[PDB]
RNA sequence: AGAACCUUACCUGGUCUUGACAUCCACGGAAGUUUUCAGAGAUGAGAAUGUGCCUUCGGGAACCGUGAGACAGGUGCUGCAU
RNA sequence: GGCCGGGAACUCAAAGGAGACUGCCAGUGAUAAACUGGAGGAAGGUGGGGAUGACGUCAAGUCAUCAUGGCCCUUACGACC
RNA sequence: AUGUUUCUUCUUUUUUUUUUUGGUGAGAGG
């Protein structure tokens, strides 16, 4: 559409009608985060977390 | 309102080069029936559109006759380029004759009571400017109270 | 004023300025008149006879300055006067405009 | 991606005829604003879309000012001039941000933007170039019908309102409907209908008029007035210049069709058509049409006209209801009294014996002196006192001695009948009474005593309504004035 | 914008007359196919043999005959009938 | 043998346009119209040419391009070689 | 210098749409 060639212009990084979802995570239940645990397969770059 | 009747169709020509191309000389009257007359001259290429614009003059040029009793006044003279005519009166004679083609213009101007002959040349053309002129300069008793004597009940008796 | 040369060749439109401007001068500031008024006023009658004739048959009353040369077969208001000067016409405009100025109230 | 932006904006300009330049501002308005609503905080945000690429940076702008409010949308300027010498109090300072991501978030604000400047652009020059209609007969689709009102489409996104008095009485509209009417208003809400549609109001007689009529579209017939009952009746004044056109004949039309096809449309509302005459009385006259005046009589001071009818006319000259003369009125301006002729002779005859007892009274003259002054038209002792002398001085029989003592003696019956008004109110009741009523002046207690107002209850007693003609007394200072009587006379 | 047959509507002679061509009505022949002939050719006189698809499978469209036809055919006239 | 490489300069090939209008200069002429010289240009006055045949005249020709009212043949004026 | 005969005409009344995220194995609650 003329705003969806508008769309694909500047930040078109964002495919395009995009809704780039991260791992949006579900309800139902409260907490605190004790425990972290992070596996790398070889050869993979780590990240600073890691 | 203007309650029209027409009468007039007869073919005009030019002869040019081309040819002779026949024009419509049509004519009629308009006026309201109760004192107001006066008509149009209307020419075309065809007879629908020339009784259309002999229509506009006849709106300018309805001329007032100062109708006493739905009749005439006195006997007046209609002479004019062609006729000659004679406008007898006859109060409430209950008759309404006139000359040919002039009977359908003295239907418009509402009067059941008059005399007429055409006299001279019998044409259909001077009839409609002397109708109207025969017309005009009849006055009502009223104005020529008004400019004779100078005193209008005397003449009235 | 804004436009008008855009649209077609320079060449036309000097024709164009031709025919608004022969047609402005001639047409003059009466274009936001009523179109049918109810009065002309006739400074004179010899070369302007056509109006006194056609000013009378709609039954609009109109005036006239005369001269010695003119005919009243047709005006209403013949008022004498030399037809012949700058400042005595404009003498004869001060007069009705002071009327005109009761012409607005 | 990069030439989109370009067909996008080539696209929208032709098809619109809008700026692309207030696209532009637009969408970096709306791409700020989108911006604005993924940070947590207030912030204020500026973006900028290049108009070759269709590329866009977005900033936190910072709003430069002489005093900061808000630090986390202004700046000042002395910090402004730290970054950049060339700032100045109203510009924005930037700083890198992450342009939001073109989602179908962004995408649909864009839309929603771009739609509304087209409602200000594309439909405000579409009403521009429609000045005409803007004034003259609309015609609209009915595309609700509430209690209150109707809601029109005009189509192109415009929408039309009538109101319930806006409405003839007996119209019936259905969703789906065609319908005509006067835009009488056009209002810049930024909430409700921006255009108020009429058909009940006299503009909606004027324009089908001009539409039905020739003449009055080519400005050859005048209309000068119009006076009007909706869906019942209402008369119309013409005027033309030309003597050669019959304007009421020409409104009328052949065997009134014109005049038909305009009632048609106003739901079989009856249209009397008159001639406007630059004399009143003779105005009058041909406005009471249908029915036949026998006699006028103007009082140009009250601006009023009695007009007598023969005793079989008076219902006809009073119409139903008293529509007729109402509607005469209206069409006048004058209030318009209709009486029989032996009940103006009545009335003339009780007025000129008020006059000759009233001057016998205050003037010390015999009746047959008192009668000659209103055979000569004098009626009110104001008349005697302030009249040239030249008009009393044509009076037969008097003398400039005699005319002089004449207005020394009314002069002093003004005063006398002043001076007893002011007692009667003024010197004892307003005095004391009205004067109470904090604010009342000496001057606003006599003139509420000359209009019976005498005491503070008078005035306790009264609506802003009753008072509002009263010169140098504001609604505000009436409505004071009386809750400060009330104040006292029911509360204290 | 091209007269050996053709074109050709003109002429000689020899021929069918519901006909060169069209649609429809009953029924037959399937359609198809090469070749021997009276004859100038036309037309007409013959012999060997064949038979795709749908099958509501008491048969139908694409092709011709014989018989009644309605018509068909008209470069036969009227350009001052358009 | 542009035949075999090479080249996008160039003829040619073919498209959307740029190019001309009395635009400018002077004399003359009613400050107008306007003729024609001076200039540059590929071309100078609708640059050379074509296409488009106004209202209409010959009631000009054609029924034999086709259509089509009457007329007659319709065992023939129709049909075949 | 000459150029038949009988032969031309003229304007005011006709016109319906519109479309009908599964299986298996184990455990547990009622």
């Amino acid at each position: 559409t003329p705003e969806e060639k508008l769309l694909r212009a500047i930040f078109g990084e964002k495919a395009s009608d995009v809704k780039d979802s991260s791992l949006r995570v579900p309800n139902g239940v409260s907490g605190t985060v004790i425990d972290v645990q992070v596996f790398t397969r070889d050869g993979v770059e780590k990240d600073k977390r890691a | 309102e203007l309650q029209e009747k027409l009468i007039a169709v007869n073919r005009v020509s030019k002869t040019v080069k081309g040819g002779r191309i026949f024009s419509f000389t049509a004519l009629t009257v308009v006026g309201d029936g109760n004192g107001r007359v006066g008509f149009g001259y209307g020419k075309a290429r065809e007879v629908p559109a020339a009784i259309q614009k002999a229509m506009e003059k006849a709106r300018r040029n309805m001329i007032n006759v100062a109708l006493n009793n739905g009749t005439l006044q006195h006997p007046v003279k209609g002479v004019h380029t062609g006729s000659r005519v004679f406008m007898q009166p006859a109060s409430e004679g209950t008759g309404i004759i006139a000359g040919g083609a002039m009977r359908a213009v003295l239907e418009v101007a509402g009067v059941h009571n008059v005399l007429a002959k055409a006299y001279g040349s019998t044409n259909p053309i001077n009839v409609v400017r002397a109708t109207i002129d025969g017309l005009e300069n009849m006055n009502s008793p009223e104005m020529v109270a008004a400019k004779r004597g100078k005193s209008v009940e005397e003449i009235l008796g | 004023q804004d436009g008008t040369f855009d649209k077609l060749t320079k060449k036309e439109a000097l024709m164009r300025t031709r025919e608004l401007e022969k047609l402005e001068n001639s047409l003059g500031g009466i274009k936001d008149m009523g179109g049918l008024p109810d009065a002309l006023f006739v400074i004179d009658a010899d070369h302007e006879h056509i109006a006194i004739k056609e000013a009378n048959n709609l039954g609009i009353p109109v005036f006239a300055i005369v001269d010695t040369n003119s005919d009243p077969d047709g005006v209403d208001f013949v008022i004498p006067g030399n037809d012949d000067a700058i400042r005595a016409v404009t003498l004869y405009l001060g007069a009705v405009a002071a009327t005109v100025r009761e012409g607005r109230s | 991606m990069n030439k989109e932006i370009l067909a996008v904006v080539e696209a929208v300009s032709n098809e619109k005829a809008l700026p692309r330049e207030k696209i532009f501002e637009a969408l970096e308005s709306a791409l700020a604003t989108a911006t604005k609503k993924k940070y947590e905080q207030e912030i204020d945000v500026r973006v900028q879309i290049d108009r070759k690429s269709g590329d866009f940076d977005t900033f936190r702008r910072w709003l430069v000012v002489d005093e900061v409010t808000q630090p986390t949308k202004e700046i000042t300027l002395e910090a402004a001039r730290y970054e950049d010498e060339s700032l100045n109090l109203g510009d924005y300072v930037e700083d890198q941000i992450e342009s939001v991501t073109f989602d179908r978030i962004t995408t649909q604000t864009a839309k929603q933007v771009i739609v509304q400047k087209v409602r200000e652009a594309e439909r405000a020059m579409v009403v521009d170039q429609f000045r005409e209609h803007e004034g003259e007969i609309i015609t609209g689709v009915v595309k609700k019908v509430n209690r209150d009102n109707i809601s029109l489409d005009l189509g192109n996104n415009a929408e039309a309102v009538i109101l319930r008095e806006d409405m003839l009485p007996r119209e019936n509209f259905r969703p789906g409907d065609r319908v005509r009417g006067v835009l009488y208003s056009v209002r810049p809400e930024a909430r409700g209908a921006q255009l108020f549609v009429t058909r009940s109001k006299p503009e909606m007689l004027i324009e089908l008029f001009r539409i039905e009529v020739p003449e009055i579209g080519e400005e050859v017939i005048e209309i000068k007035a119009a006076a009007r009952d909706p869906g019942s009746r209402a008369k119309i004044a013409v005027k033309t210049n030309d003597k050669r056109i019959d304007p009421v004949g020409a409104c009328v039309g052949m065997r009134g069709a014109r005049v038909q096809a305009v009632s048609t449309e106003l739901g079989g509302e009856r249209i009397d058509i008159v001639l406007w005459d630059d004399n009143p009385a003779q105005f009058v006259i041909n406005a009471m049409a249908p029915a036949d005046v026998a006699s006028i009589v103007v009082d140009e001071d009250k601006h009023t006209m009695d007009i007598a009818v023969e005793a079989g006319n008076l219902a006809q000259a009073i119409g139903r209801n008293g529509q007729n003369v109402r509607l005469a009125s209206q069409l006048s301006g004058w209030e318009l009294n209709v009486m029989t002729v032996d009940d103006l002779q009545a009335k003339h005859q009780a007025e000129a014996h008020a006059a000759i007892d009233t001057f016998t009274k205050y003037l010390d003259i015999d009746e047959d002196f008192a009668t000659v002054l209103v055979e000569e038209g004098f009626s009110t002792l104001e008349e005697l006192a302030y009249v040239p002398m030249k008009e009393l001085l044509e009076i037969e029989g008097l003398d400039e001695p005699t005319v002089e003592a004449l207005r020394e003696r009314a002069k002093n019956a003004l005063a006398t009948i002043a001076q007893a008004q002011e007692e009667s109110l003024g010197d004892n009741k307003p005095a004391d009474d009205l004067l109470n009523l904090e604010g009342v002046d000496r001057d606003l207690a006599f003139k509420l005593a000359a209009r019976g107002v005498c005491t503070l209850e008078d005035l306790a007693e009264q609506g802003i309504d009753d008072l509002a003609d009263i010169e140098g007394l504001t609604d505000e200072k009436a409505g004071a004035l009386i809750m400060a009587a009330r104040n006292i006379c029911w509360f204290g």
